[PDB]
């Protein structure tokens, strides 16, 4: 908006193009009753294909918000040049009510909390990787440093803070850092090196 | 990025020329000006001057014939490097699998629509197919998964490591919302084929017939064991009629 | 009941309901719930943005005014502060869980553990890695301004030239003859160059003509058209449902069905999953069995989970029809067999 | 049940988070949602002068309900809205 008298109108071809593509992507992938149907090359192992098909559909849709994940990974990929998805083994646990279960959680990952090396092209050939995640201290206290919990990159916040304008990820939410369930950033890493 | 820049600037240039021309200027010196009288806002004026060659509409810059017109076709430039249209038909999973699925009039085979089939095909074989394969390997090496068996409608604790690998398992993506429908007719078509022969009739006996009708129904009507069909465990063979007994005797 | 978008307070470092660490929901409540829970001996208890928004959702309403009844009245309608926070109500050594909190002015009414946030959101055309998506206003605000200002600059030229003005020289005006309101000539003047049309500015061919196609811009970034082709519940599940001539391959529908497919998967499908979950751990549900019309107090705990249950949304008004034809088609197939 | 000293700490921690939450919500969204409703009514476009021909176009008004010709027409058009389906006859009698 160079000048007030310059009539600072703006075109939104980018917005229209993304929505037009999305009107079809969800109409193809996330439009059917299920998402995928495993099929085997023989019958005597096809007793596992249907089981796997029902299992993932139960997980991806009947358990996880698959519609949100696919839609978020779509609208935030045509502009970010990539997007990422993470699956992980849940170990959540709680009159000695100590129920413990195991789940395969799937959550969308923005392309801003990701750090990859340069001479790599794919996940397999990659030698280093990083993934910045906000995690609660309760996960940390359960296995490490139970005696000290006063633990305390702008670009990693700016891009997500410029995915909108009423939200800022680095702002102070309000909860104190002493709280057992307070969130804190972590440094996830996947590197091939000589640990031995 | 380039398209938005040009279209913004061209429309911006369009707007100010319009805003200048629409609310017009006029020209006359103090001589024959009549400042008091001219300020009347009534379109039906009652007073003028007698020069008859004094005031004319200001020579506003005209709208250029080519400057805005030849960038009016910048729309199809987006249509070339992208695949979105404000009036074109969308895509579907069925035509995604086979473009000739609607070969009647919905030929589907246009640059506008087969280009959008790029990313969905690319995102499928770069994305989800690795997602299922990753999950399928992942679910294969941890935990104990219980699976509901449909013979008694019970529950069985199946070892996940007894599951096979991706080597003998193939995955597909983007199933049709009505993939239940065509499977039902396929089973019916196959059912009438085998029923047409008799050498398979002993092989296609009575226990097979029930759950086939169930699956055909299960795609639309699930709960058949209570109102639609009788369970196999209670289909006791009918005692022969006394008429047949006396005919035998 | 519905929840307005003003009565919600979420932290910036959240992106979804599950990962949210703090949450508040400003609610008006009556004292009947409050008195049955605490402070019965004192009932004289008595944020502009939380009032302005619904004061400008229309111009015939306000929320912060006085309805009239005394504050002593139990039915007097009172603001409360519902809260959902994951924090250390116990010592921080335990991994902090989520605890629902309801508290009044300098008083707390109830706290309890719950494993699921009871609210569900609708988000058309979303933004990944964020809690709030985009809006039709955020797309259509600019077009309104340009279209309005174009007509405003148009109409000011409209009335100016409409108010026909005739200007002549000082001489040969003949004011008595000219000012006659009857346009029938009975009084006249030879000179034929005193009175002439005022040189009113003409209409700019480009300023308004080139921007008259701004409608298409609306129909591209959205799916609206004054005569266009839309969507239906049947075509929502299958585009080729009306593949006779209705190929659907128009940008007005494909960029439109993204939001409705999203608003389902991001919205109510969580609600029914929430509805199915909630009904499973409270009360005894009495159901009707169709054989004798017997009445069975089935325990909700025996119900299965969402793991093996799939939910479908946007059903068709005639599903009773095609299901009936499916049954009769299945009926004649099994009738044709004897096995 | 819970000690009042916990509640006193609970109030302070909850209140400061509420202050942080409301600040972001007000500036980011409520500052735009307030104006969006007024454009939806075609009143915020400024009538700067009586001689400015203060007409207002309401393109947002046709666009906002524009999808809604279809929104109510797909979810809440049928005999009902939703119906559960199961995977086996063991729980098919519970889905209905």
């Amino acid at each position: 908006p160079v000048t007030a008298g310059s009539s600072s109108w703006v075109d939104r071809t980018v917005w229209e193009s993304v929505n037009g593509t999305l009107q079809d992507i969800i109409n193809v992938f996330c439009s059917g009753d299920e998402a995928v149907t495993f099929v085997a090359d023989n019958q005597q192992d096809s007793d596992a294909a249907d089981v796997a098909t029902k299992l993932v559909n139960q997980i991806l849709l009947r358990d996880n918000p698959g519609y949100n994940i696919i839609s978020s990974a779509a609208q935030e990929c045509l502009v970010t040049r990539n997007s990422f998805i993470k699956y992980y083994w849940d170990e959540q646990t709680s009159v000695t009510y100590e129920q413990t279960v195991k789940r395969v959680k799937v959550e969308y990952v923005p392309s801003e909390q990701i750090f990859v090396d340069e001479h790599a092209t794919s996940f397999a050939d990659a030698q280093y990787f990083c993934h910045r995640v906000r995690r609660s201290k309760e996960d940390l206290v359960a296995m490490g440093f139970p005696k000290d919990e006063i633990e305390a990159t702008t670009q990693s916040t700016v891009a997500w803070s410029r995915t909108d304008w009423r939200q800022d990820i680095d702002a102070d939410i309000g909860t104190d850092t002493e709280d057992i369930a307070s969130m804190v950033w972590v440094y996830e890493h996947y590197i091939r090196t000589g640990v031995l | 990025k380039d398209i938005q820049d040009l279209r913004t600037a061209l429309v911006r240039g369009y707007i100010d020329n319009v805003n200048n021309a629409n609310y017009g200027r006029y020209k006359a010196l103090v001589g024959a000006y009549d400042r008091r009288s001219l300020l009347d806002n009534r379109p039906g004026g009652v007073v003028e001057m007698e020069r008859q060659d004094a005031i004319d509409l200001f020579p506003y810059h005209n709208l250029p014939q080519g400057i805005d017109g030849l960038l009016g076709m910048s729309e199809e430039l987006k249509e070339t490097r992208t695949g979105v249209t404000k009036l074109g038909m969308g895509i579907n999973p069925d035509v995604f699998k086979n473009d000739n699925a609607y070969a009647t009039v919905g030929l589907m085979m246009n640059a506008a629509q087969n280009r959008l089939r790029m990313v969905c095909r690319n995102i499928a074989h770069n994305g989800m197919v690795e997602l299922m394969r990753g999950i399928y390997n992942l679910i294969r090496e941890n935990g104990e998964v219980p699976i509901e068996v449909q013979t008694p409608r019970g529950m069985i604790q199946v070892n996940p490591k007894q599951l096979p690998a991706r080597h003998n398992l193939q995955v597909v993506v983007a199933i049709s919302p009505n993939e239940k429908a065509e499977r039902a007719q396929k089973l019916i078509s196959l059912k009438q084929l085998i029923a047409a022969d008799a050498q398979l009739a002993p092989l296609f006996g009575l226990e097979q017939d029930r759950y086939m009708t169930a699956q055909i129904f299960e795609l639309m009507g699930i709960k058949d064991t209570h109102k639609y069909l009788l369970p196999l465990e209670q289909y006791q063979p009918p005692e022969p009629s006394p008429m047949e007994i006396l005919q035998l005797e | 009941e519905y929840v307005p978008s003003e009565q919600i307070f979420v932290d910036e470092h959240a992106t979804s309901f599950a990962d949210a660490q703090y949450f508040c929901h400003r609610v008006r409540r009556s004292k009947e719930d409050l008195v049955a829970m605490g402070f019965p001996k004192d009932e004289i208890e008595a944020t502009t943005q939380s009032t302005v928004a619904w004061s400008r959702t229309d111009w015939r309403q306000d929320i912060d005014a006085d309805i009239g009844t005394d504050t002593e009245d139990i039915a007097s309608m009172v603001w409360v502060y519902e809260h959902y926070i994951r924090t250390g109500v116990l010592d921080k050594n335990k991994e902090s869980k989520l605890y629902q909190v309801i508290q009044a002015g300098e008083h707390i009414l109830h706290t309890e553990e719950v494993t699921h946030i009871p609210f569900v959101t609708f988000c058309p055309y979303p933004i990944p890695g964020s809690f709030y998506g985009q809006s039709v206003y955020d797309i259509t605000k600019d077009i309104q301004d340009l279209r309005t200002a174009l007509v405003r600059g148009y109409i000011d030229n409209v009335n100016n030239a409409n108010y026909g003005r005739y200007k002549a020289l000082v001489g040969a005006y003949d004011r008595r003859s000219l000012l006659d309101n009857r346009p029938g000539g009975v009084v006249e003047m030879e000179r034929q160059d005193a009175i002439d049309l005022f040189p009113y500015h003409n209409l700019p061919q480009g300023i308004d003509g080139l921007l008259g196609m701004s409608e298409e811009l609306k129909e591209t970034r959205t799916g609206v058209t004054k005569l266009g082709m839309g969507i239906n519940p049947d075509v929502f599940k299958n585009d080729n449902a009306y593949a006779t001539v209705g190929l659907m391959m128009n940008a007005a529908q494909n960029r439109l069905r993204m939001v409705c497919r999203n608003i389902a998967h991001n919205g109510m499908v969580e609600l029914m999953r929430g509805i199915y979950n909630l009904i499973r751990e409270n009360g005894e549900v009495p159901i009707e069995v169709q054989t004798p019309r017997g009445m069975i107090q089935v325990n909700p705990k025996q119900l299965p989970a969402r793991h093996n249950l799939q939910v479908v949304v946007a059903i068709s008004p005639n599903e009773k029809a095609e299901r009936a034809q499916k049954l009769i088609s299945l009926k004649q197939l099994i009738a044709a067999d004897a096995q | 049940k819970y000690s009042e000293e916990v509640l006193d700490e609970l109030r302070v921690d909850l209140q400061r988070r509420f202050n942080y939450a409301q600040g972001y919500v007000d500036m980011a969204v409520k500052g735009y949602a307030r104006e969006a409703w007024e454009y939806f009514y075609g009143n915020l476009p400024a009538p700067v002068t009586a001689g400015s021909s203060s007409w207002v176009d309401r393109t947002v008004w046709e666009s906002v309900n524009g999808t809604l010709q279809d929104i109510i027409n797909v979810f809440c058009s049928g005999d009902e809205a939703v119906t559960f389906v199961a995977d086996n006859q063991q729980d098919s009698d519970a889905a209905d």
